[PDB]
């Protein structure tokens, strides 16, 4: 019988500053056993300072990211090229995926940017549309392993001050830009170690006020 | 959902319905009403599947409501009855039929009789002097065999109820958290609070 | 009715300088209802220390078989088993039943006696060896463990600071997991010396 | 919901520094039935594209058609049909990845695995992969079926990665290429020794060789092969 | 999922967890399960997130639409009608829902409607509904009278969800309470099961299963 | 698989092609499905390449045990042996054997062994999935008597046809010669037998 | 798994990579797949990796015992017929599918195994997830009457291929060449390609990070 | 079989067992103890599959009598269990399980402490303060987590067991026809008769 | 079935068997295979008789249609229309037929449409279960541009052994001769072909 389901591999993590966010994923794409491409980018730019990434299933991923992408173009023109916020591009997506809320498109979805206050956001998705803000969201093949990590040095959760008898918590702060690169490609790295999936390239897409810049860093290729 | 019982006697239908409301391991409600009123003198209660029950009775009710205004008139309980098992009938070849069974109980007005339908959700209907649905009809129908007389009246319809119940509660698996007792008479549908 | 995601729980295992840890959670489950808080899953015979996770009746079977094997080699051999032996004798055991497995995934850990170095050691239901210089993981939550101690472990850390490194490990890896948590255990391991440690962690 | 009847085995493709080169097999195999042997798997649209198909050829066959009939209405009203506003290889592909895609989201597929190869209006190499499933990926180097797990490891010891493309030449690329068929012809039970192969440069343009033959083959070491493990004779 | 939502002298407590689960990986510990349909009107979501989000959401809309057709809020019941007769239209297809419609008007006073996917609807003083219902309904039921006052009626509700998020596997996170009077509803804060678990027992000397 | 083996004047050959598959996937491309269980006494195997292995190994042990006892057995003995192994195993096994020997007294003989253990002397015999395309092809062209080179001739033409629209056969078509000469190889290769 | 043999002047030389999987999860990023079953012949194991390490290890006990017995330095044929018929035995279930090589008085020898237990005899041979990439290798670069170096270079490149296309594969290249005449020379890991690079952060904590409940010492003594 | 719960005071354990034996649509009992006294001061509640529970639970009965005549003295409460648990840890993998899960409660001479052990049919053995199989952990444990001290006495305990059974006849679907109540403490075992 | 088509140098020959069979009972024993779409345009059925007639009486009213309107219709035309049926509606369709026909620009030509709904132009084309037996005999004995008495003779033969080892097939060997000179049926009786 045919299966209209693949899946492609891979993973993704989103990180929110206080001005600015980043939308990280590798290059690798797969099916079954056999590496398809080595760089094929699923991060992408969809305009208005928001980043997309649709992890699982390429075909429902690109799928999406295409209907969303041109969601952002006719909003401009149905609302005199006013900006798509965050927010609204995030209840938007639930919609686009809760469309198909009985033949799902098979991806965690995340997005990413600023919201109306300038500060960094971050929101993900589940396959039919159940969406949040976060700090912090890992996505995909190797989410189980990232998103732990990403508990303990993004949230500093289960980490108490010294000498206070485990009675008061590490304080919650922003990360710098330096700070959340090094986690994301830490996150990587550690991924690509133990999960098959993941490997190759990292692309990580970061948004400021100033617009949407990009950085590309080698992966362990086996 | 669960039991639903019914008798006739000489001057009145006698409706028992559980109050329970089960879902998994948990007994949501002990006080749930499983009957709407369809007309002055005509009373039907209702088990079956979950949302179906309510949703078909309910349908019913606002369709013999309907009638009513339209005609200023109240249909026979025979009439109802027909109209309910057509509807039944109807829905078992549906694409998802109503999962529900029922019985009506009504007085008619103009032959100053009692009168029993018990109808299935196939759209199956009979006439009887004492109805149930469901596991209950195991143990009320050889009971009332034995103890049901046509001349009774409706405190001794009461007590013959009470008797169902309590070989019920005896040997029956479920707590069904006891019954809303509802007579049907010349006089309209009134409850009975201390049962 | 997956043997081994039945009662839930998680272990893992580190080496440091001079020195080992192995950490275990301390839930017994029915599916989702949480039954015991109390459920430790590493035992110890001799210095040679295992921890076991999975199905719960295998994990006390098995506690209860290697004391009983490792008895006997004490009583015939005048000395206690060292760790590179009893991994082959876990091995060998749970390969008897190839067949008919104890649904565990067994962990050792211990710092052999003679040479003085750090040993730790995994294993599958059916008794695949995996060494490993710095990490091994098991359990429901071994997704989470394995990236939590690829990130987080360096080599050569001393016996405190490896505390922090593998506690951390534990429980931002069961607070990942529904059948992992509800209390936690740490033992740091020295040549002549085992301090036995448990966490304050969150309990839902 | 289909099962594919007659069928196309592996397609493989690379780029190199000044164009793109592929390959396909001329067998139309009807299970383990070696059916038919002249079978162009490969179809060129206009002379800037080459679109490579594997999987059930009465979808194939169907597929070229789109293709030819893309074509016809391109034309229509348009005076630089044959200029500006030719099909680009990107245009082609998109409007198959669209079908494909549309298809398998109306649970009735077009079973096949597609490789559309070409050079595009600016000089630009173009190769990129849709399947069944409407997965769409490039690389400097694809393949499907077999040829994804015994060509694209050599043809990736050549090609590595973009850095390694202006450093390939067509001659290097071609003999890759031709090695790939061969190591196909070997291993896989499904394949031909009868291929075609084409190359679209961005100088010399489209060239679609036919007819060709895998040779230089390695048969003389079975002469000293006897029975399976003990025989001596 | 643990929700709850009791009738009491002082009005309605609504008390819910936080946690998300995908089998056993626990997917999220700060989801918001209460949706707060307008100032009158609250709404708690049990079963699946997107099918309780999308739907509690487009609840909303129609109730928002029901007062500017009619000049008027929307009664609790048909407002838990509007819902219990959607899920009703979708019967069979596959939604998960478990929902108790909380909330005050002056024609009805305070009213709780539990609302499921197979089409359940009941008026109803106490109900919990989640995974750990059976968890909270054993704290709540063995605590609860009438006369209880809107500060330790607030600790019951925040109590039982603690007790489900303690033993049920798929409850968790934080207690998010809400208290529904005659006028309008009141939060009363996320409370971390982290810091809560610890200050309950040290404070209330219970959960002595636990190694202290 | 595509096996045959054909009886002639001076005695009888064997002949198969050397293709092992997993699938559509070839893991051995030069195989060797023609085996030895007695010095005159060779069989073709088709089917499961583990099976036919395991009871070739016993035949191979029986015929051995046999000649140290009572001396050389005779082919009808060997293809007993195979019946008996097929036969009693019919149903955890998937095996298609031809046996074929040369005797002084019995000149060639051909049994071919099917997938129920039954036996069958004949004149020829083919085997394997390849063998259903050639069923028309051997019937026309077979002979009784035929010569060495003639026979050698009539097993590469059929199983260059078997290889040809077969796809689970291919490779070198291997051959072995039984006679009162001795014992022959041959070997085959694709550039000869595939432009016949 | 990845696992090669090549047969070369005066002998025989295997190789393996040296990952082991469970599911999509990388478990051992430096596992041993190269097994003695006597000092002079060696195993290449693939498939469930229990049972080719249990199965290995029965028959080199067995041939260990044979040798002593006979007097006579063991045969791979021996080993080969020993595997085999214990492998069919189980009829598959005990998943070992295994290259057999080695010299013995008789010669130099290459052989493998299924877990059916059918034998194949070559000059190339590859098994597990990876073989179709190293196959690819080995029928293109192999040539009769290679030396040892040649061998070792062709059977590693073998490997490789299997490493960096095959998902099933990856890390390292363990190699063990049996020349005859010669002690079999076991070259654990011959090639390490896979290094991981240095991480961003260190990521020891503060000490008195984690909260505790309770001390005690643990008396391990008698 | 259904209904038993466990509970570990200061002095004494208490077991709870419910009374109710069904079959089909039917009660055939309502008055049935599903315990056995395994020695003086170990007593055994059981619930399950129907004929493995009672086969099960008196061939562990019939053992220890065996063992207590063999050696004249009372295995500990620790002793039993372990015992109990291996019997079921053999049983898992035999042909046909026994599909019984028991609780056993027992008074420990030697260390003057009362000791309550919860083991599955699987063989997971677990000591605690407070024990139940089935559906009724889903509504007790909470409870007691709540409710429960470690120092209360055997009438606390009473109390404590009293609000779970009542909990249980408001939530459980099922009527168990109240429970058997009995207590284990120094003085050995005796039945509170009117619970 | 075994159906056949061969072109030749004056035109092209169609072949067949005549059974029928319902599991392993012979329905008909004189079954006519060859059908008439057109004067010169004709096809061999195998696969469903229902599916296969259904299709065949649908191309006949198209290209009766298409003949009204546009003239006599070219061969490939009539396999067009055959592919379009078979294609569209693979699901649901178990039929495989031969297209052979007779233009005076384009001469003989011959069609093969597999079961998926795909069109292959041969020079000759065999199908239905019982050419599979005779891929092998029917490679080595065509030959191009065959006279009309050499065409008989290589579809009776090949026909020949196809029904001697098919079940499926037998009867008699009916043939359809498409030239220039007209439309001519043949028939051929076991006593004949059997003993060939
Ligand atoms: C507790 C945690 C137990 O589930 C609650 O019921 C919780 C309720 C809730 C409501 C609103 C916001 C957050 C949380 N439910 C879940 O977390 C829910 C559990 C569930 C999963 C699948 C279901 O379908 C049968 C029903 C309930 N988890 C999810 O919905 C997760 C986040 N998403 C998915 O599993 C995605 N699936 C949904 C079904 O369609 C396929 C994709
Ligand atoms: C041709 C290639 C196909 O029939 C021959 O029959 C050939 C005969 C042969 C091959 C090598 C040595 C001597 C003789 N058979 C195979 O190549 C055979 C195909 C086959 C496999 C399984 C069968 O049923 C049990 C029947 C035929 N190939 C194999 O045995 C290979 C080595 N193994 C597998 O494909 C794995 N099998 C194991 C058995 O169960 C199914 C999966
Ligand atoms: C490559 C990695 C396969 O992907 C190799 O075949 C490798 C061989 C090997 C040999 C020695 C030491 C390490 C590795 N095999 C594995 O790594 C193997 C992959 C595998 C998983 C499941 C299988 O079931 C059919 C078969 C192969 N991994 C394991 O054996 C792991 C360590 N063990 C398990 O997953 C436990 N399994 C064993 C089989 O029974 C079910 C549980
Ligand atoms: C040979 C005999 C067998 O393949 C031919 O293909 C022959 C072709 C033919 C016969 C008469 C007229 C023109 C052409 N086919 C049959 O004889 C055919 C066998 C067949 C039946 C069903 C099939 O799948 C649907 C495929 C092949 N016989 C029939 O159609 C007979 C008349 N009917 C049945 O056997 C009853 N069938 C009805 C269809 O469903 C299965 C049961
Ligand atoms: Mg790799
Ligand atoms: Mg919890
Ligand atoms: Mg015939």
């Amino acid at each position: 019988q045919f299966n209209p389901y693949g899946d492609n591999g891979g993973t993704i993590l989103g990180i929110a500053g206080e001005d600015f966010a980043v939308l990280a994923g590798d290059t690798r794409n797969i099916t079954d056993y056999s590496i398809n491409s080595r760089y094929e980018p699923k991060v992408f730019d969809c305009g208005d300072n928001i980043v997309m990434s649709a992890n699982g299933f390429a075909a429902d991923g690109d799928a999406l990211v295409k209907r969303f992408k041109n969601s952002v173009k006719w909003y401009h023109f149905d609302h005199n090229d006013k900006k798509l916020s965050i927010n609204s591009a995030a209840r938007n997506i639930q919609h686009l995926l809760y469309g198909k809320r009985f033949f799902p498109y098979y991806v965690h979805t995340i997005i990413a940017g600023l919201d109306e206050d300038g500060k960094g956001a971050v929101y993900s998705f589940d396959p039919v549309g159940s969406y949040e803000r976060e700090q912090c969201r890992a996505g995909g093949a190797a989410a189980s392993l990232i998103m732990p990590f990403l508990d303990n040095q993004v949230n500093f959760k289960n980490q108490y001050e010294p000498g206070t008898n485990g009675k008061v918590k590490k304080p919650l702060k922003y990360l710098s830009v330096e700070e959340v690169i090094k986690l994301v490609r830490d996150s990587f790295t550690s991924a690509t170690e133990r999960h098959i999936q993941v490997g190759d390239g990292l692309e990580i897409l970061i948004v400021t006020k100033d617009g949407v810049r990009k950085e590309f860093y080698e992966l362990k290729r086996d | 959902m669960d039991i639903i019982l019914g008798i006739r006697v000489q001057d009145s239908v006698i409706l028992a319905s559980s109050k329970a409301v089960t879902r998994g391991i948990s007994v949501l409600k002990d006080s749930d009403d499983k009957t709407r009123q369809l007309s002055p003198h005509t009373l039907m209660s209702f088990a079956g599947e979950a949302g179906d029950t309510v949703q078909f009775a309910e349908y019913i009710q606002a369709n013999i409501q309907l009638y009513s205004i339209r005609e200023d008139y109240e249909l026979s309980p025979q009439a109802v009855s027909s109209f309910v098992r057509q509807e039944l009938a109807k829905s078992i070849r549906s694409r998802r039929p109503y999962q529900v069974n029922v019985l009506i109980g009504g007085y008619d007005k103009k032959k100053n009789k009692p009168e029993l339908y018990q109808i299935d959700y196939l759209g199956t209907k009979v006439e009887l002097p004492y109805g149930a649905h469901g596991y209950s009809g195991f143990y009320t129908f050889s009971l009332l065999d034995h103890h049901y007389r046509p001349d009774m009246t409706t405190e001794e319809g009461l007590d013959l109820l009470k008797l169902c119940v309590q070989e019920l509660e005896k040997r029956m698996p479920m707590d069904f958290k006891g019954v809303i007792v509802k007579i049907v008479d010349k006089d309209g549908i009134r409850q009975v609070d201390d049962f | 009715s997956d043997p081994s995601s039945i009662n839930g729980g998680i272990v893992v295992a580190m080496t440091g300088k001079d020195c080992v840890a192995i950490a275990c959670d301390l839930r017994l489950g029915s599916q989702s209802l949480g039954v015991s808080n109390k459920f430790e899953k590493i035992f110890h015979y001799g210095h040679v220390f295992l921890g076991i996770t999975g199905l719960a009746t295998d994990v006390t079977t098995l506690n209860e078989m290697f004391r009983y094997k490792t008895n006997l080699y004490k009583l015939k051999e005048e000395r206690a088993i060292e760790p590179e032996t009893f991994t082959q004798l876990v091995s060998s055991s749970l390969y008897e039943r190839r067949f008919g497995p104890y649904f565990v995934g067994p962990v050792v850990a211990g710092i052999n006696s003679k040479s003085g170095k750090p040993f730790i050691a995994g294993f599958d239901l059916i008794g695949c060896i995996d060494e490993a210089k710095d990490f091994i993981v098991s359990g429901t939550a071994s997704d989470q463990l394995f990236g939590m101690c690829e990130s987080l472990y360096e080599p050569n850390l001393e016996p405190e600071d490896l505390f922090e490194t593998i506690s951390q490990a534990l429980l931002n890896a069961a607070d990942r997991d529904a059948l992992s948590g509800w209390g936690a255990v740490v033992y740091i391991i020295k040549k002549d010396e085992v301090v036995k440690r448990y966490l304050k962690m969150r309990q839902d | 919901t289909q099962q594919p009847i007659v069928t196309g085995t592996s397609v493989i493709s690379m780029k190199y520094d000044n164009g793109v080169i592929i390959a396909a097999d001329n067998l139309g195999s009807y299970g383990s039935l070696l059916r038919f042997n002249g079978v162009e798997r490969l179809i060129p649209v206009g002379d800037n594209t080459v679109v490579g198909i594997s999987g059930d050829i009465s979808d194939m066959q169907h597929i070229e058609r789109l293709l030819k009939d893309l074509v016809t209405e391109n034309a229509y009203d348009n005076p630089l049909a044959d200029a500006e506003e030719a099909l680009e290889p990107s245009y082609i592909f998109e409007y198959l990845a669209t079908v494909m895609y549309q298809r398998r989201s109306k649970m009735n597929p077009l079973w096949n695995a597609i490789i559309v190869a070409g050079v595009q209006s600016n000089g630009d190499q173009f190769l990129r992969y849709v399947n069944l499933l409407g997965v769409t990926y490039s690389s400097p180097t694809l393949a499907t079926g077999f040829g994804a797990h015994m060509a694209n490891p050599l043809l990736r010891k050549v090609v590595d990665r973009e850095s390694d493309i202006p450093k390939t030449t067509v001659q290097v690329a071609e003999e890759a290429i031709v090695n790939a068929m061969r190591v196909l012809y070997y291993r896989d039970a499904r394949s031909s020794r009868n291929f075609s192969l084409a190359i679209i440069d961005k100088n010399t343009g489209l060239t679609f060789k036919k007819n060709l033959q895998v040779e230089n083959m390695k048969w003389d070491f079975a002469k000293d092969i006897k029975g399976y493990g003990t025989q001596k004779i | 999922t643990t929700t709850l939502a009791f009738r009491f002298q002082g009005g309605i407590i609504v008390a819910v967890d936080s946690r998300a689960t995908a089998g056993n990986w626990v997917a999220s510990q700060t989801v918001k399960k209460v949706i707060e349909i307008n100032p009158f009107l609250l709404g708690t979501m049990a079963g699946g997130v997107a099918d309780c989000q999308f739907w509690e959401t487009w609840l909303g809309s129609q109730c928002r639409l029901h007062e500017l057709r009619e000049k008027e809020r929307i009664s609790v019941a048909a407002a838990s009608k509007i819902l219990s007769n959607l899920v009703y239209q979708y019967k069979g297809a596959g939604l998960s829902m478990g929902t108790m419609i909380c909330g005050y008007t002056r024609k009805e006073g305070p009213t709780i409607y539990y609302v499921d996917s197979d089409g359940t609807r009941l008026k109803g003083d106490i109900f919990c509904v989640g995974s750990g219902q059976t968890f909270a309904y054993g704290v709540l039921d063995s605590n609860y009278k009438w006369d209880l006052s809107v500060e330790d009626a607030l600790y019951l509700g925040k109590r039982s969800i603690l007790a489900a998020a303690h033993r049920d596997a798929y409850s968790g996170g934080s207690v998010n309470l809400y208290h529904v009077t005659e006028d309008g509803w009141i939060y009363h804060g996320n409370h971390d099961v982290g810091e809560l678990f610890w200050k309950v027992k040290e404070e209330e000397g219970s959960f002595n299963n636990v190694i202290g | 698989t595509s096996i045959m083996a054909v009886t002639f004047k001076d005695g009888v050959i064997l002949g198969a092609d050397s293709r092992t598959t997993t699938g559509a996937y070839i893991a051995n491309r030069v195989t060797d499905k023609l085996t030895r269980v007695h010095d005159k006494i060779w069989c073709c195997r088709s089917g499961s390449a583990a099976d036919t292995q395991a009871i070739a190994d016993i035949v191979q042990y029986h015929l051995e045990l046999y000649t140290s006892q009572y001396g050389t057995p005779s082919t009808e003995t060997a293809a007993s042996v195979f019946k008996e192994l097929c036969y009693e195993n019919k149903d955890n096994l998937t095996a298609g054997i031809i046996v074929a020997g040369y005797d002084d007294k019995n000149k060639g003989e051909v049994y071919t062994i099917p997938l129920g253990g039954s036996v069958h002397k004949l004149p020829y015999a083919i085997a394997g999935s390849g063998s259903t395309f050639i069923y028309g092809y051997c019937d026309k062209n077979f002979r009784e008597n035929m010569s060495k080179e003639e026979t050698v001739d009539f097993i590469k033409h059929s199983l260059s046809q078997a290889i040809k629209w077969d796809g689970s056969s291919g490779g070198v078509i291997r051959m072995v010669v039984l006679t009162a000469a001795g014992v022959e190889r041959l070997i085959f290769y694709p550039d000869e037998y595939e432009q016949l | 798994t990845t696992i090669v043999g090549v047969k070369f002047n005066n002998g025989v030389v295997i190789a393996a990579d040296t990952r082991s999987t469970q599911g999509p999860i990388v478990a051992d990023k430096n596992c041993a797949k190269l097994h003695r079953i006597s000092p002079k012949i060696w195993c290449a194991g693939a498939g469930t990796a229990a049972d080719t390490e249990a199965v290995t290890q029965l028959i080199g006990s067995n041939i260990e015992l044979h040798s002593l017995y006979t007097s006579r330095e063991p045969r791979v044929v021996s080993a080969l017929q020993m595997l085999k018929q214990h492998l069919f035995k189980y009829q598959g279930h005990i998943g070992a599918y295994l290259i057999v090589a080695g010299v013995d008085p008789t010669g130099s020898h290459l052989f493998s195994i299924h877990a059916h237990g059918s034998t194949d005899v070559g000059y190339y041979l590859s098994l597990g997830s990876g073989s179709l990439a190293a196959m690819a290798v080995l029928e293109s670069h192999w040539k009769q009457d290679l030396t040892k170096e040649e061998a070792i270079k062709l059977a590693s490149d073998a490997i490789q291929a299997g490493i960096w296309n095959d998902l099933g594969s990856g890390s390292n290249v363990d190699v063990c060449v049996m020349e005859i005449g010669k002690d079999a020379e076991y070259l654990r890991n011959y090639l390490t390609p896979n290094v991981r690079e240095e991480k961003q952060k260190s990521y020891k904590f503060p000490r008195g990070t984690t909260a505790v409940l309770k001390e005690s010492i643990v008396n391990i003594c008698d």
